[PDB]
RNA sequence: AGCGUGUGCCUACCCUACGCCGGCAGGCGCGGGUAACCCGUUGAACCCCAUUCGUGAUGGGGAUCGGGGAUUGCAAUUAUUC
RNA sequence: AGGAGUGGAGCCUGCGGCUUAAUUUGACUCAACACGGGAAACCUCACCCGGCCCGGACACGGACAGGAUUGACAGAUUGAUA
């Protein structure tokens, strides 16, 4: 899915700022609901985070209409260093 | 006599733009005209007209049966 | 199956090595030889040169054209 | 001070037991209170074919869900209303408060 | 002998009227058609095929100018053209003599194959 | 252009515009009181949602 | 849909249902599943996914929303819990013949 | 009369009194109701009573078919419906 | 024992047949045939005739920033302001 790196970093930054993301599957919802301001739209959120789950980096749920994807250790890694933020802070699941 | 124009048979007729209610030997006439229009310009109405059929959207499947 | 009627080509991009070569002409002082007009857009400013077409001019990124 | 509560349930029981503790709560801090008002009973009905397709002889599940609603009309200061409603509630029951 | 009319009013009368004053003439149907608005949706190829039709070259009856629009009222704007009604199958040609006015371009080409009947 | 043509096709009325909120099917579906379930889908989840078959 | 997301998601860690509480300004619902460990995760990590994941899609209020994943005493007798139980002894590889006399024997003995 | 339904997450589309205009479908201003609160005391039909008709395919029956008029919709022609 | 009937008639409607680019289909005694909650103008839609799109994750190799690739108003052409 060719997508601009504008809208992958907001994806990619969103999904670290908690250690969890969702989305209905609903290719044509032109507005992501949760992310609205950075323009999204909500297929680029489904094929930006099914690539992550090809290769393993987040896990997989989905209920009725719903995708829920968890952020795994090794997917954690891979974002600090795509995104290149401090290794000091994690994402807002492993705060108590 | 003032009966309006709503309560007539023949209403902005196509040859003339007149309101009139047509009687006997004239409604036949000008239903014949009305029929032999259709045939002329071949629109599907007059067509399932010439092939004495149903025109009005019915389902002629279990119906209209001779 | 087989079908009569012969598949339709698809686009292939007609890649032009150095078009910015093209674009610009450089001088042997340092200034410029600029062939190309700059679009007078808001979305583009002075970045963006238009289209050297053969009956009109086009900019390919806020779609504003000038005819002669 | 005129303070209307609105109790809607599914469960009788659960609601009745639930007004009864706030008439409790209305005499034991002993003030005036119009009665347990039973408003009608909301039978929800889905009437919906039993089979997936159609390839049995036409039979229907009659699904309902009833709604009891009641309401209790108080002459009470406010925070004591506040604090009797926050005690012993249970899932089958939902609480309104109407001020005026 | 006579010229062919629509209710009380010649052809180039028809062709000199505004829209707003062409919904008064024909019947109820095409009068809301007009009233409902002049397409700015992709039903704007209603306006592109009044674009398409405004390409009458010199003294022949003009070229086969297609359409899918069946949807699409016979103006007097329209007369003496040349138009292609789509079925699924067949674009079949249509040369719409002023008669056809009020009428749909889809009432002259019939998307089924008429029946025949056998054993 | 295509991104014009792709969804242009309205979805505001009819079957083709909702769908079940469980099952995504056009078909048997129950809007009263905002349900929009399919009937199959409701069979199964009317339990849960707290429809009990008496009469 | 909650009862059917965490069906899905918890099948393996012993989900037995759920109870919601709709109590003012904390939405307290209580995940019902036999290991307590394995539902919680890595010290609670597991459960605040959950919490994170659930009022994205119900559209509860930025910390309105309070998930606890509590303990079914005497297991034996939830019909969903020997359900999974068994679905997971025969997913394993084992017999059905001794998977269900497995079950059978465990929730007679746990005093059905 | 009695069951009932009624403004929707996405979901866009609610039930309607009231006052004018229209023969009518309908259009217009204008409020109530998220409901034992408003439509609504749900003035329903068959029934009841009083004229006209009179054994005639008749004022039975309302199919086919012509012309016209309104609404919903992006679009009604192979007639949406009225 | 009877009452209302149905089977006759006109139409609504489903099924076979016939037809057709296509008339999508499943179901054929009770236990198929106003049944699939199936009253389909579009969508529904599976059918058939046209025309776009990738929404071909991911691993490996050539390409390739001396720019891989993306999108794009006229004109043509199209049914289309694909």
């Amino acid at each position: 899915m060719l997508m601009p790196k504008k809208n992958r970093i907001a994806i990619y930054e969103l999904l670290f700022k908690e250690g969890v993301m969702v989305a209905k599957k609903d290719v044509h919802m032109p507005k992501h609901p949760e992310l609205a301001d950075k323009n999204v739209p909500n297929l680029h959120v489904m094929k930006a985070m099914q690539s992550l789950k090809s290769r393993g980096y987040v896990k997989e749920q989905f209920a009725w209409r719903h995708f829920y994807w968890y952020l795994t250790n090794e997917g954690i890694q891979y974002l600090r260093d795509y995104l290149h933020l401090p290794p000091e802070i994690v994402p807002a699941t492993l705060r108590r | 006599y003032k009966i309006p124009d709503w309560f007539l048979n023949r209403q902005k007729d196509v040859k003339d733009g007149k309101y009139s209610q047509v009687l006997a030997n004239g409604l036949d006439n000008k239903l014949r005209e009305d029929l032999e229009r259709l045939k002329k310009i071949r629109a599907h109405r007059g067509l399932r007209h010439f092939w004495g059929l149903r025109v009005r959207g019915q389902h002629t499947k279990t119906t209209g049966r001779r | 199956k087989s079908y009569t009627t012969p598949k339709k080509n698809k686009h292939k991009r007609k890649k032009v090595k150095l078009a910015v070569l093209k674009y610009y002409k450089v001088d042997e002082n340092g200034k410029i030889s600029r062939l190309r007009r700059e679009c007078p857009s808001d979305e583009c400013g002075a970045g963006v040169f238009m289209a050297s077409h053969f009956d009109r001019h086009y900019c390919g990124k806020c779609c504003l054209t000038y005819c002669f | 001070h005129r303070i209307r509560i609105t109790l809607t349930s599914r469960n009788v029981k659960s609601l009745e037991k639930v007004c009864a503790d706030l008439i409790r709560g209305a005499k034991e801090k002993n003030l005036k209170v119009k009665g347990p008002v039973r408003m009608p009973t909301k039978t929800l009905r889905i009437t919906t074919r039993k089979t997936p397709c159609g390839e049995g002889s036409k039979t229907w599940d009659r699904f309902q869900m009833r709604i009891h609603k009641r309401l209790i009309d108080l002459h009470s200061p406010s925070e004591i209303v506040k604090q009797i409603t926050s005690i012993s509630i249970e899932p089958g029951v939902e609480v309104e408060v109407t001020i005026a | 002998f006579r010229k062919f009319t629509y209710r009380g009013v010649d052809l180039d009368q028809l062709l000199d009227m505004s829209y707003e004053q062409l919904m008064q003439l024909y019947s109820a149907r095409q009068r809301r058609r007009l009233s409902r608005g002049l397409r700015r949706k992709q039903h704007s190829l209603l306006k592109r095929l009044r674009k398409a039709k405004k390409e009458a070259p010199p003294m022949e009856k003009p070229e086969v100018v297609k359409t899918h629009l069946r949807d699409m009222i016979i103006l007097p704007e329209m007369v003496g053209s040349m138009v292609g009604v789509y079925n699924g199958k067949t674009f079949n040609q249509v040369e719409i003599k002023p008669e056809m006015i009020g009428h749909y371009l889809g009432e002259f080409s019939i998307t089924y194959k008429p029946v025949k009947h056998g054993r | 252009g295509h991104q014009q043509l792709y969804w242009s096709h309205p979805r505001k009325f009819g079957q083709g515009s909702r769908s079940c909120r469980v099952c995504s099917n056009r078909h048997g579906l129950i809007r009263k009181y905002g349900l929009n379930m399919c009937r199959q889908c409701f069979r199964q989840y009317a339990k849960d949602i707290g429809f009990i078959k008496l009469d | 849909e909650l009862n059917e997301f965490l069906t899905r998601e918890l099948a393996e860690d012993g989900y037995s249902g759920v109870e919601v509480r709709v109590t003012p300004t904390r939405t307290e619902i209580i995940i019902l599943a036999t290991r307590t460990q394995n539902v919680l995760g890595e010290k609670g990590r597991r459960i605040r996914e959950l919490t994170a994941v659930v009022q994205k899609r119900f559209g509860f209020p930025e910390g309105s929303v309070e998930l606890y994943a509590e303990k079914v005493a005497t297991r034996g007798l939830c019909a969903i819990a020997q359900a999974e139980s068994l679905r997971y002894k025969l997913l394993g590889g084992l017999a059905v013949r001794r998977a269900c006399y497995g079950v059978l024997r465990f929730i007679m003995e746990s005093g059905a």
